[PDB]
RNA sequence: GUCUACGGCCAUACCUAGGCGAAAACACCAGUUCCCGUCCGAUCACUGCAGUUAAGCGUCUGAGGGCCUCGUUAGUACUAUGGUUGGAGACAACAUGGGAAUCCGGGGUGCUGUAGGCU
RNA sequence: GAACAGAAAUCUCGAGUAGAAUAAAAGGGUAAAAGUCCCCUUGAUUUUGAUUUUCAGUGUGAAUACAAACCAUGAAAGUGUG
RNA sequence: AUUUCCUCAACCUAUUCUCAAACUUUAAAUAUGUAAGACGCCCUUGUCGCUUAAUUGGACGUGGGCCAUCGAAUGAGAGUU
RNA sequence: UGAAAGUGAAUGCAGGUGGGAACGCCCUUGUGGCGUGCACCAUCGACCGACCCGGAAUGGAAGGGUUUGAGU
């Protein structure tokens, strides 16, 4: 149940299963695309130890 | 009821082999041009041949 | 005149406004094919103000249009016209003086040189058997009617006689009659001359004498007669061939200026928008 | 309920703006158009010859022929399940430049003027654009702009 | 200065309003009248109740200007006695009226060619007007430099030692 | 509940509205009386039929009369019935009102005297309406577009000139005379 | 600077009323033989400079009308996305985003290219 | 305003952004015109390929930009393949 | 009474209540077209029967210099039969 | 190739241009530069037939053409 737009931006995260987990360098590009799959994703600043 | 036109699973058909694209060649034909400028360009080009090849052989 | 009137009243171009320019003409006169690319139409503007004659040679760009040769009648005094500097003859003058200028600027004068003594007889300057093409140019008549025997032709003609390739047909130049498609040279060799008013003034001395003398004022105070008058013409197209440069005038600018500058007004500002409304109000016994 | 006219459905589309009828600037005929030019459709209504369909109106192509008054534009439309190659007749009216390709022109020319001074001062370039990035660290100071508490406000009916 | 007010058109239309030997009888008469040649007026529009015939001549005019204009206006004067009331004078600043029996006019007569009715209106103009009737350049005249009708009224007064009725 | 279907040369026939008039009591007061108003005003979107405003324009004019008179009210019906509803006869079948949330029904301006008054007429027309409506007090003067105390201020200066029921309040626009003129107590101040 | 010819954008240029405009130019303006066209040299055509800034034209002023522009209106209206949110529903609120119109207020009232003239 | 006698038939002067016209529907377009009048005309012609729309990117219809001719018109730039 | 009175209608003006899928000056969100150089950037010179007043231009070329953020992000081997 | 009567395939290295397999040579450690260039595709020409031209009894030779063929 993914609409288009998500499941290509989705993929070009290389985020394809559930739990799986990608560093992206922050930028307003990615930020753009994280607001649109902002349903399906969940992001935050990782500490040294993460 | 006949008349049962619907959209819904054409688009997602057309993404199956993606919307291609046609291939870009470095020349197209010149019959798209005005015939003029192509019968001219027959004649310039000519030249530029011959004198591309004398150029060659001269050297 | 309500305001919904004025609120969706478009205006039309300005030039359209004020009387000036036919743009419905002006389209079809610089349109260049675009498979000809960036090679400039060239028009003969020709006008007329009440006492002179202005010729132009211009192209037009994105940004606006650029003269490439001007002659005004003005300055055929310093070839030896100095009355009916607004007549037919003198169109044909300053027609023939802007031809030799622009084709001195695309330097071509030596090869093409119209007719040196015209006959009023109908051509087209001929393109040299092997060498450039003559410089072509199309008659931008303006607003003026094209009638037969108007002057703007006869500033065409005297711009095709200087050597220019203006393309045209003789069925508006004064003596073409049109029951039988003839032109007869006589007359136009006449107009070329400035006869038409070398007979007016003849037909004048020999009935109303007074009239002649409120008519003809600024040749008789010289003391032309009717017989000088193709002397000049025929002499004046003789001199603007040898020497056509335009003698940029040393006049200082600088005076004139800060001459206009004097009496030039200035507009106010808020400051005194606030003064002279204060003042209006207390004349008016009401604050 | 469905005619298939050139002109169906362009009510809107193919109207004058505003105030804009009438005289069409003259500035349009004096544009030069070169085959490789990236140009954009926009068609006139006021120009009925030369007009072309309803699909194109809107759309940016490349110049492959020049004619009198007319240039052969290059489209790609989508037809299924590829892109077909449209060669539109449009007369000039109709078409003006794309006004980013003197955007990636002068873009380009920047570029060379900052490569060859980088060169010559023996230094980096550093040609590439880049996004927006996160903002920086800052200092906002307090003095003469001290902090005004707001608290959310109670409602009142204001009809 | 230049605000001298002159006649710039007197025009003179028959007011018979029939079409037949009576209406080519009026060619005649504007003809001998002004000296130029009488265009005919046509029917714009056919009409039920008096079926007027399309396209065809009913009524005739002619323009008249110049130094003979004043004095067909001066003819007229005379036989109206110089007695004119003030509503005839347009908002404008044109006048005119009509007088029947053209007889009385200083032109022989025969009681076999018929009698005819003949008016005036004269159109008033300061010079200057050219500016908004040349073709090119053409401005709109200033409101200080058009003509009212209290203007043409005294210039009325001013001569042909005429009066005017006070309504 | 399509879009909207009004009258026009593609629905010439159609019925008229059971309303016709909307305006009552004393239409041709000023603007020093009746000071205070009274608003109902729908809380959703409904679809009040003619029939159902025009019984309660009637329901209202009676009881308000009665009990008050008739100079001491100024009863109107903004709600209009433009709406075209269709059916099929036994085509179009009744006329009615668009009103979206938060639209005035009937407003009525009325003294402060008659402050309780006014609350109970307009409480009353709630019977005869569908749906949700609530009464409310406008912080406005009668008809107008100013607060109560920002219109005492423009009438104590003098910058308000009756016309009718309505009234002209002055701008910073057109030409002085004009409004020195027509504002004879107001000061011109000149800043 | 002003003016004239030809323009570019085509009202911050239009419409209105009233003040000013030295020089030149432009204009109004003086005629009808020739060219030319009209019922009419009004217009259009020619041929001129005796007269006039009065009209055009230019510039300046309106707590002018319109027009242009910036703010207020207003993150309000609307809207992409979300929930096993609310609510019988109508709709509404909230969440991650996008974001007007209109009115009202202040300011403004042509800029500019080529060529040539001008105490 | 003038006639005649209601008739705004006609004629004249002002204002007039198109509120008229443009064969037939509606929408779009158009003001020194695309409307009205006038003058001359047959580009409503012969031939070839390219293109657009419907579309399978087949046919048919309709349409666009050119080319080789031959012409019309205009002073001319041009415009004209209904 | 071709001198007036008002309820009578008509029109003009400024306010005023309320609307539009086949109204509109404006005008979103979402959706949508194109571009982000190696077939690229600067000069020397060649061709032509096209084009220009003209080696003028246009089109196609030749020879040299810019190959080190080769010119937003992210991802991914691709296309034709 | 043309309905047919008929006519019938090299200007040139059996042509030019772009990409390109494989091979060779130079760098200098790069996704290199340089030179040939198979297959294939796009493209500018040439050649044969048909058709449309002018075109100096029978033949159609040189010159052409926006075209046309399931050709070379
Ligand atoms: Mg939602
Ligand atoms: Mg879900």
């Amino acid at each position: 149940n993914i609409p288009p737009k998500a499941r290509k931006i989705m993929q070009l995260l290389r985020l394809i299963q559930i739990n799986n987990g990608v560093f992206v360098k922050f930028n307003k590009a990615t930020k753009e695309m994280l607001q649109v799959v902002e349903p399906y994703v969940t992001y935050g600043i990782p500490n040294l130890k993460t | 009821k006949s008349k049962n036109h619907t959209n819904h699973n054409q688009n997602k058909k057309a993404h199956r082999n993606g919307i291609k694209r046609p291939q870009k060649h470095r020349y197209d034909s010149l019959k798209y041009r005005d015939a003029k400028f192509r019968r001219n360009q027959k004649f310039a080009n000519r030249g530029t041949v011959e004198a591309i090849r004398q150029a060659k052989a001269s050297a | 005149k309500s305001s919904p009137y004025f609120s969706r009243y478009q205006t039309k171009y300005r030039r359209r406004r004020e009387g000036k320019t036919d743009y419905y003409a002006r389209k079809r006169l610089i349109a260049q094919a675009k498979n000809k690319y960036n090679a400039p139409k060239y028009r003969l503007v020709v006008r007329f103000s009440n006492r002179f004659v202005t010729c132009q040679i211009v192209s037009s760009r994105v940004n606006g249009d650029y003269v490439l040769a001007h002659a005004h009648s003005s300055e055929l005094p310093r070839y030896g016209i100095k009355w009916g500097l607004a007549n037919w003859t003198a169109a044909y003058a300053t027609g023939l003086l802007v031809a030799r200028r622009a084709l001195a600027k695309v330097g071509l004068a030596d090869k093409y040189e119209g007719v040196t003594e015209p006959e009023g007889e109908f051509e087209l300057t001929e393109a040299i058997e092997d060498g450039p093409r003559p410089f072509k140019v199309f008659l931008d008549v303006g607003l003026k009617r094209t009638s037969t025997g108007s002057r703007v032709f006869g500033a065409m003609k005297g711009a095709s006689d200087g050597g220019l390739f203006i393309p045209h047909s003789p069925n508006r130049f004064p003596g073409f009659d049109i029951e039988t498609e003839e032109l007869d040279d006589e007359t136009l060799r006449k107009y070329i001359y400035g006869g038409h008013v070398a007979e007016y003034m003849e037909m004048l001395i020999d009935d109303d004498e007074e009239r002649y003398q409120k008519q003809f004022s600024g040749l008789i105070a010289d003391g032309i007669e009717s017989d000088q008058l193709e002397d000049i013409y025929a002499e004046a197209y003789a001199k603007i061939r040898e020497d056509p440069s335009f003698q940029k005038s040393g006049k200082d600018a600088a005076a004139f200026k800060a001459e206009s500058l004097k009496y030039t007004q200035r507009k106010l500002t808020a400051e005194e928008r606030k003064e002279r409304f204060n003042a209006k109000v207390i004349e008016a016994g009401r604050a | 309920p469905h005619s298939y006219g050139i002109r169906a459905r362009t009510r809107y589309t193919f109207q004058r703006g505003f105030r804009e009828h009438g005289q069409i600037r003259l500035s349009t005929y004096l544009k030069t158009y070169k085959v490789g030019d990236i140009v954009d459709i926009k068609v006139n209504g006021a120009v009925q010859k030369g007009m072309p369909h309803k699909y194109y109106h809107g759309k940016t192509g490349v110049v492959y022929n020049v004619t009198q008054s007319s240039v052969g534009v290059l489209i790609y439309k989508v037809v299924g399940n590829r892109y077909m190659e449209k060669r539109v007749n449009v007369r000039i009216e109709h078409v003006k430049h794309s006004k980013c390709r003197q955007d990636f022109l002068d873009r380009v020319k920047a570029n060379e003027a900052k490569r060859k001074e980088a060169k010559a001062q023996g230094k980096t370039v550093q040609l590439r654009r880049q996004p927006a990035p996160p903002a920086t660290a800052h200092f906002v100071s307090t003095e003469n702009n001290e902090p005004v508490t707001l608290h959310p406000v109670a409602y009142d009916t204001t009809i | 200065p230049m605000k001298e007010l002159r006649i710039s058109k007197l025009v003179l239309n028959i007011s018979l309003g029939e079409s037949g030997d009576r209406l080519t009888r009026a060619a005649k008469v504007l003809e001998q009248l002004s000296g130029q040649t009488p265009v005919f007026s046509k029917a714009r529009y056919t009409i039920r109740r008096f079926g007027i015939r399309r396209n065809e001549k009913i009524a005739c005019h002619v323009t008249v200007r110049g130094p003979k204009a004043e004095e067909i206006l001066e003819r007229g004067l005379k036989v109206k006695e110089y007695e004119l009331k003030k509503r005839n004078f347009s908002a404008t600043g044109n006048f005119g009226f009509g007088i029947q029996e053209h007889i009385d006019l200083g032109i022989k007569y025969d009681p076999s060619i018929g009698i005819y009715g003949m008016d005036f209106y004269v159109v008033m103009d300061r010079p200057g007007m050219r500016v908004a009737r040349r073709k090119a350049q053409r401005g709109r005249v200033g409101y200080t430099h058009k003509i009212n009708a209290e203007d043409t009224i005294n210039w009325f007064k001013q001569k042909y030692d005429a009066v005017v009725l006070g309504k | 509940k399509n879009k909207p279907y009004p009258k026009s040369r593609y629905n010439r026939a159609v019925p008229d509205s059971k309303i016709r008039i909307f305006d009552l009591g004393r239409k041709r007061a000023g603007v020093d009386e009746f000071p205070l108003c009274i608003h109902l005003v729908s809380n959703e979107y409904e679809q009040i039929t003619s029939e159902a405003l025009e019984a309660a324009r009637i329901c209202a004019n009676k009881y308000l009369v009665k009990i008050g008179g008739k100079d001491s009210f100024h009863l109107r019906v903004r709600a209009h019935p433009f709406h075209v509803v269709r059916i099929n006869k036994m085509k179009p079948n009744g006329l009615v009102a668009r009103v979206n949330i938060g639209q005035i029904l009937m407003s009525v301006r009325t003294k402060d005297s008659s402050r309780a008054t006014a609350i109970e007429a307009l409480r009353r027309c709630q019977y005869k309406f569908p749906g949700q409506q609530r009464i409310i007090v406008s912080k406005k003067w009668g008809f107008s577009q100013y607060a109560r105390d920002e219109y005492i201020e423009k009438r104590s200066r003098g910058e308000i000139i009756p016309d009718g029921c309505y009234a002209k309040f002055l701008n910073k626009r057109g030409s002085l005379q004009e409004k020195l003129d027509l504002f004879p107590e107001a000061s011109f101040n000149l800043a």
